[PDB]
C-alpha cells in the first residue's frame, strides 16, 4: 500500500529553474525522514541531501548546498527538490528513497520511481510511428518476430508497449539514439512461430507531447 | 509543540516501592523511543531505561543499577510512559528525568523537569520558617537586605519565593545543607534603597509534604 | 567526507556459482552499511541493511558480512536475474558516501542470434525518409560485427546501433541496426544485406531483400 | 561500557574569548547519536546540541559543535553571560547510554567586593531556646573568600553552615550564606556577634555586627 | 557514609594569592582524624596535614589547615609553583573512611605560545603499512587551543588522538599532543601534512607541515 | 623512619584471583592499622580494608565494594600486609595503596606508591616503541624536540625514560589515551639548542609484561 | 575552646542509694567522653571510657551514658568507699577541657566524737614550746564546735584546727585541735579542757586534766 | 607491671626553673601517647599538653604555650615538664597519664603518682617530732588513743608511718597546716583497748630534709 510517486518527466532549457515532487502514501508522511539521490546519465547513485519531514531541516551534501532548495509540503505528504540556473550536469534520474530505522542504524527502505530532468534548447519535436511487417521474404519456418521503429522525437521518455499486454513474449525494447538533437528507438516482438499473425498485433505508442499513435502492422 | 509534564517523586522506605508517570503532550510520533535518565553527585547523570516503539515493537532495555528493581510499561492509549520502581535501595536518590526523541537521524530529544526521589528510613519533617530582618547594622552598601531561614526540613524538594513572584530581582536562594539527617536553606531579597523594606514583602515557603508557607517580617 | 571504495567494477560470474562483492570504508563505520541492489530502467531496492541483516522480500540467497572498515556482499548462486549493479552506502557520518557499484555480467553459453532484416514502411518513403533496420536477436558473446552491403560493397555512413544489457530472463543480450537513407537514395538500390559477423559461426549469418512489392 | 571523557573538567575563560571544550570517546560511532547538553545553576538540563553541529534552539549562532567517530568539541564563539554552566556530551548509538563528566564554565569579570549583611535570630525562633546567627556575603567575585565569626572577640566554627551560588547568568558574581546554629543558653550568654570576611578586595576584612537585645 | 564536600572542587588563583579551600563533613568528627593530601599531576597521593593542623613534612610553612567538628578548610600563605595539585581531605573516624571530592589547583601566569613539532611516521612502523602523524604543542598557556590537522588542505578529524599534560611545577605551563593514525594507503595517496593550532596569542593559526617522502 | 614497599599488581581475568603484598621497613609500632586505599576516575578514591593490631587483636573491616570478594591478612613474623582479593569483577581496576598509621591521636599515615591492578579478558599486548625526528620542519623555536611513540599495549603502567634518567630535563611524558581495548602514548624531550640531537639520546621504554626496550634515532 | 560544665559541684547521697552525675558538653563531643575519679591524697584512675564503656578492674556497679551533649554517670548503690570528686573530660578537640569535678558526700547516722586531750611532751616544752592538742574522733555531721577553757574562761588565739575528709570505711569526719602555749604561759595555768560542743548530744563531751607529773 | 614513676616534691623560690621526670616501666614507651595534667591546691584538674613520643612533637593548651618545655629522653622511656620564670600559680600538683585507644576514642589509662611544686623562698627548716602519751588521765576503759605531732616544718610533704604498717587499726593522720610559713601535723592511732599498750607502739617520721626521726611513746 505504501508508494512513492513523483513527477513526470521534465525537458528545461539551461538556466531555467524545476521543482520535483515525490508524494508518500500507505503511511504518515512524518514519522520517517527522506534522501534526495541522483544518478549521472550512464554513470552512479550519489547522496544529494537528507531531510527531517517534522521540522522542514535539511542537510546538505556540500556538492548540492547553493542553487538547491529542498522543501516539503507537509499536509499533503510531498517533498520537493528546487533547481535553480540549470547546467549541462542537471540532467540526471533523480530519486526520493525514505529514511528507515533498523537495526539501531538507518537504511532507505522506500525508494520512489525515479525522475529524468533533461536540460536541452532542442525544442520538443513530435515522433513518428512506423510499423515493420517482413512480408515478401517469407520469414516462415520456426517463428516471427515483427518491429516497430519510432523515429525522431525529442525528449527521451517514450512508451512502447505491444498491444498493450503482449510484452509476455520476446519483446526488445532497444534504448534509444542521440543524432542531431533527435531521438531513434525501436522495439521487436517475436510471436507464435506459424500461429498469431492470424490476429492483430498493434505498436502501441504514447509520448509526452500529447501524441499517442498507436500503428498497426498489416502482413 | 511537544511538552512533557511528569509528576510522582518523593520518600519511601528503602526496599519499598515507587512508580513515576510522565505525560507527553502535543508528541503525535508513531515511531520514537523514550528513556528514563537519573542525577545525583553520587555518580552524576546515569542512564536506566529504554523504551521504543518502532512500528510494531515495544522493546524495553535496562541496566547494572536497575536490572530487577525498575520495569517500563506505556499505555495511556498514547501519552503516558511508567518507571516502576520497587525494592528501591539508599543509591536510588536522584532526580529522574524522562528523555525523549522520534526515530529520525538527526533529531532533538525532549527533557521533563524530573522529580525528586528520595529513599530513607527518615520521616518527613516540616519546614521551620523564620524571617530575617536587620535592625541598624546592615546599612552597608546602598539597598536593603534582609531575608529567611528554612530550618531542618526532611525531603529536599522545596520553593522558597517572594511576594508570590512579584518581586523576582535581586533575589538570592542558596543551595540546601545537610546536618544529621536534616536539611536547611535561606533565600535572600535586596529590596530598593530607601526604607520600604519590612511590610508587605512575604516570604513564602513551599515543602511538598503538605506543608506550604507565607511569613512576615519587622 | 568519508570515500566508499568497492573492489571490483565488473564482475562475471556464472548461473549456481558464488561470486562475494568486497567494499572498504576510509574511516571505521561500524556496522550501518547497506546494500542497495539496481536493475536497469528499474529503481534501487534495499538488500542489507546493517550489514548483516536481510531487508523483507529478500532471499536467502543475498548475504553480507562487515565489521569496521572492510564489508562484503555474497549471493551463494547466480541467477539469471541477479543481473545489475550492486552498490554499498555508508549512513554513519554527514555525508553519505555511496560506493561506484557492481555490474554482473553472468557467463554463459554460446548462442547465435535470430536475424530479421526489414524493409523500409510504406508510410515512411512517402514523408521522406527510408530507414531499414536489423534486429540481431538473443546472442552471446556481447559482440557481434554487424555489417551491411547495398548493391554491392558495405555502406559505413547511415548506421547507427543500439543494444540491450544482459537479458535477465536467459541472459543473452540483443541489438538493433538501422541504416537510413532518404527515399531517393533508396530507389536507387534494389538489393540488401544484414551481415551479422560473429564468434558461435566461423560463417555468418545473413539476411537480405531486394525491392519487391507486397 | 563506552567511556566518554570531556576536557577539559574545569575553565575560566576572559568574557568575549572563543572558548572550545571537547568530548574523546572510546569506540568510534555515529554523527546523529552525539548530543550535549547545558545545565545553568540548579534547573533541568537542556539538550543543547543534537547530530553533533544541529543547535537545539533559543540556542544562539555563537554556539556550534562539529566532529566525528571519536573525536567531538564544542565551540562558542565569543564566551558571555548566560553561557557559564555545565556542558555534558552524551552517547545514544550503543547501550548503556553513558553521559560524560562534565565540563565546568566560569566567566571572569572585574574583582568586586562583597555586600555582608547581619542578621540576629528571631524571636520566634528563640521561641524553641534554638538561635541561629546568619549572615550574607553577596554579589562578590572572585569564589575566593574567608568568613569567621567571632563571639566577643572569639572564633567560633562548631556549628558554621556556609552555602555559596554560581555565577549568575546577568553579572557572573558570587554570593555565600554563613549561619551560626545556637542554642539560648550558649547564645544569651554572649554579646558581641560579628561576622568578618577576608577578600581580595580589600586588607581589611569586612565587619558587620550587633551587640544582643535578648531577654 | 559520611558526606566530605570539599569547596570548590574547581579554582585558579594569582601566583602570590592566600588561597584558601574548604571541606564540610555531614556528622561531626574529632579533630585528630581529618587528613589531607596533595596529588601533583600522576604521582601517589602525600599525606599533607594530619590532625587538621600538623603540616606532614617538606610541606612549607605556607602550607596549614583549620577547623573542627563539622567544618574545616586549608591555607597557602601565598600561592606558588609547586601548590598547583589536586586536595582531598580524608575522614579516619567512623568506617567506613569515605574520602572527599578534590580541589583543583590552577596556578596562573603570563600567556605563552605554543612550540609546534610536526614529526612524520616512522620509517620502521610504515614496515606495518601503519603511519601516525605526531605533533607537540608544547610548553603553552592558558590550556584552551584547537588543533586542526590539514591533509592536502583538507581538515581531518578521524582516527585523532590528544592527550595533554596538567600545570608543570617549575613553570606552570602545559603541552598537548595529537596523532593522525592512518593507514599506508590513504597515507601514501596524499601529500601535504600540516598541523595548525588556534591559540589565544596570535590570530595567525600557528602551522607546522611536511609533505611526504614514502616509498 | 618508615618505608613502605608494595608489589604485587597486574592483569587477571575477571572472575579470577590477586593477592597483593606490602612490606613495613623500620616500622617498629606494636599497635597501629593498616588500611588499603583504591583509586580510578570511575569512582575516585575509595577506602576497602584496614586490619588493626590494639594490643592483643587483630580486627580486621570492609565495605560494600569488597564484602565476600577481598580478605585480610598480616602475618611475615612482623612487616607485610596481605590483601588477598578473588572472585573479582570489572570494577575493580584501580591501583592499589597500603596505608598506615601508629595508634596515636595524632599522627601522620604513611602511604605506599601502590601496584596497578587491571582486570579484564584482553591479554597481554607488548608496546611498540617507534622513534620520533624531525627533518627540517621543526626548526620552530631555538631548542632541540624529538620524540617517541608507544603503540597498543595493554595493561598500563610502564615507564618511558631517556638516556635511562640521564637527561631528565624538558621531558614531556604524556597520559596513555584508549582506542578500542588498548593503550598509546609519547614522550618529548627537548634537548640543547644546536645540533646534537638524534644519536646517543636513548628512548628506553618500560613495560612490565617482559617488555623491556631501548631505542634509537636519525 | 569547649566548656565541659557539670550539673552538681557537691552532691549527697545515702549507702546503697543511686545517684546520677549530669555533665554538658558545648559543642557536640559524639562518644569521645571518659569519666576518672579522684580519691584524696591518691591520683585519679580511669572509670568509663568512650562514654559508656567499663575500664579494666571497674565494678559492675559504675555505670555511664551519653551522646552528643549530654552524658551521665551513675553508681547505682552507693558505698562508703565511693568518696570522691568525679570528672569527666573530653578527647575530641585540641584543648581538652576538663569539667570541675563532682565531690560524694554520703550522708549517714549521727555520732558523737571519742574525744582525747593532750598535755604537751616532756621535749617540748624543754625546747620552748607547749602545744596541747585534741583529737576528737569519729563524728558525724561535720560541724563541730571545738572550744577549749584554760584556768576559766576559754582562750581564742594560739588554736589551730584540722580537719580530714570523710573516712572511706565508715564514712565518718575527724579533727584535731591543737592550741600552743610558750612553756611560760604554760606554767602559769593548772586546769585544761577541751570542749566538743555538738550536734549528737545537747550536752557537750567534755576532756580534760591539770598540771600533774606522770 | 605497668607503672609511672615521677620525679620527688620540690621546692623553688619563684622566678627559678624546674624539670619533673616521669618514667616509664613495664610497656614500650613509644608506641602510647602521653599528656601532662595539672591540678591547682583545692583546686580542679586541668589539661595542659599532650606529647607524640615517638616524633617529640607537643601541643600545648594555650595557657601553657610560653615558659613550659614539654621534652623527653626515649632511651629511658621518661618525659620531662620544664618549668621557666616560677610564680605563686606554678604551686600545684602536677601529674602525667598515658593516653590509650579504647573503642574508636582516647582516655588517660595508666596515671602517675603526682607530684608536688611548691614556689617559696621560706627557708626549708627540719621539724620536730613530739611523742603524744595519754598518762595521768587513764582514759582506760573501751580502747586507748595515742598521738603524734610534728611541729614546725617547710616544704609540706613529711611521711607519718605508725610502727611502720601499723595503720590497719585507726589511724588519723590529719592534713598540715600553715601559719608563718612553717608547717603542723598530727596523727592519731587507736590501739587495743586495754592489750597493746604493753607493746611499743612508735612514731616514725620522715621528711625530705634528711631528716628522719622515729620518736616512740612510753607510757
Amino acid at each position: 500500500q505504501i508508494q512513492l510517486v513523483q513527477s513526470g518527466p521534465e525537458l528545461k532549457k539551461p538556466g531555467e529553474t524545476v521543482k520535483i515532487s515525490c508524494k508518500a502514501s500507505g503511511y504518515t508522511f512524518t514519522n520517517y525522514g527522506m534522501n534526495w539521490v541522483k544518478q549521472a546519465p550512464g554513470k552512479g547513485l550519489k547522496w544529494m541531501a537528507w531531510i527531517n519531514t517534522y521540522t522542514g531541516e535539511p542537510t546538505y551534501a556540500d556538492d548540492f548546498k547553493g542553487r538547491f532548495a529542498f522543501s516539503l509540503e507537509t499536509s499533503a505528504s510531498t517533498a520537493y527538490l528546487q533547481i535553480n540556473n540549470l547546467k549541462n550536469e542537471d540532467t540526471a534520474t533523480y530519486f526520493c528513497a525514505r529514511d528507515g530505522y533498523y537495526e539501531n542504524y538507518y537504511a532507505m527502505d522506500y525508494w520512489g520511481q525515479g525522475t529524468s530532468v533533461t536540460v536541452s534548447s532542442a525544442k520538443t519535436t513530435a515522433p513518428s510511428v512506423y510499423p515493420l511487417a517482413p512480408v515478401c521474404g517469407d520469414t516462415t519456418g520456426s517463428s516471427v518476430t515483427l518491429g516497430c521503429l519510432v523515429k525522431g522525437y525529442f525528449p527521451e521518455p517514450v512508451t512502447l508497449t505491444w498491444n498493450s499486454g503482449s510484452l509476455s513474449s520476446g519483446v526488445h525494447t532497444f534504448p534509444a539514439v542521440l543524432q542531431s538533437d533527435l531521438y531513434t528507438l525501436s522495439s521487436s516482438v517475436t510471436v507464435t512461430s506459424s500461429t498469431t499473425p492470424s490476429q492483430s498485433i498493434t505498436c502501441n505508442v504514447a509520448h509526452p507531447a500529447s501524441s499517442t499513435k498507436v500503428d498497426k502492422k498489416i502482413d | 509543540e511537544v511538552k512533557l509534564q511528569e509528576s510522582g517523586g518523593g520518600l519511601v522506605q528503602p526496599g519499598g516501592s515507587m512508580k513515576l508517570s510522565c505525560v507527553a503532550s502535543g508528541f503525535t510520533f508513531n515511531n520514537y523511543w523514550m528513556s528514563w535518565v537519573r542525577q545525583s553527585p553520587e555518580k552524576g547523570l546515569e542512564w536506566v531505561a529504554e523504551i521504543r516503539l518502532n512500528s510494531d515493537n515495544f522493546a524495553t532495555h535496562y541496566a547494572e543499577s536497575v536490572k530487577g528493581k525498575f520495569i517500563i510499561s506505556r499505555d495511556d492509549s498514547k501519552s503516558r510512559l511508567y518507571l516502576q520502581m520497587n525494592s528501591l535501595r539508599a543509591e536510588d536518590t536522584g532526580i529522574y528525568y524522562c528523555v525523549l526523541r522520534p526515530l529520525f537521524y538527526y533529531a532533538v530529544d525532549y527533557w521533563g523537569q524530573g522529580t525528586s526521589v528520595t529513599v530513607s528510613s527518615a520521616k518527613t519533617t516540616p519546614p521551620s520558617v523564620y524571617p530575617l530582618a536587620p535592625g541598624s547594622a546592615a546599612q552597608t552598601n546602598s539597598m536593603v537586605t534582609l531575608g529567611c531561614l528554612v530550618k531542618g526540613y526532611f525531603p529536599e524538594p522545596v520553593t522558597v519565593t517572594w511576594n508570590s513572584g512579584s518581586l523576582s530581582s535581586g533575589v538570592h536562594t542558596f543551595p540546601a545543607v545537610l546536618q544529621s539527617d536534616l536539611y536547611t536553606l535561606s533565600s535572600s531579597v535586596t529590596v530598593p534603597s530607601t526604607w520600604r523594606p519590612s511590610e508587605t514583602v512575604t516570604c513564602n515557603v513551599a515543602h511538598p509534604a503538605s506543608s506550604t508557607k507565607v511569613d512576615k517580617k519587622i | 567526507d568519508i570515500v566508499m571504495t568497492q573492489s571490483h567494477k565488473f564482475m562475471s560470474t556464472s548461473v549456481g556459482d558464488r561470486v562475494s562483492i568486497t567494499c572498504k570504508a576510509s574511516q571505521d563505520v561500524s556496522t550501518a552499511v547497506a546494500w542497495y541492489q539496481q536493475k536497469p530502467g528499474q529503481s534501487p531496492k534495499l538488500l542489507i541493511y546493517s550489514a548483516s541483516y536481510q531487508y523483507t522480500g529478500v532471499p536467502d540467497r543475498f548475504t553480507g558480512s562487515g565489521s569496521r572498515t572492510d564489508f562484503t556482499f555474497t549471493i551463494n548462486s547466480v541467477q539469471a536475474e541477479d543481473l545489475a549493479v550492486y552498490y554499498c552506502h555508508q549512513h554513519y557520518s554527514t555525508p553519505f558516501t555511496f560506493g561506484s557499484g557492481t555490474k554482473l555480467e553472468i557467463k554463459r553459453a554460446d548462442a547465435a542470434p535470430t536475424v530479421s532484416i526489414f524493409p523500409p514502411s510504406s508510410e515512411q518513403l512517402t514523408s521522406g525518409g527510408a530507414s531499414v533496420v536489423c534486429f540481431l536477436n538473443n546472442f552471446y558473446p556481447k559482440d557481434i560485427n554487424v555489417k551491411w552491403k547495398i548493391d554491392g560493397s558495405e555502406r559505413q555512413n547511415g548506421v547507427l546501433n543500439s543494444w540491450t544489457d544482459q537479458d535477465s530472463k536467459d541472459s543473452t543480450y540483443s541489438m538493433s541496426s538501422t541504416l537510413t537513407l532518404t527515399k531517393d537514395e533508396y530507389e536507387r538500390h534494389n538489393s540488401y544485406t544484414c551481415e551479422a559477423t560473429h564468434k558461435t559461426s566461423t560463417s555468418p549469418i545473413v539476411k537480405s531483400f531486394n525491392r519487391n512489392e507486397c
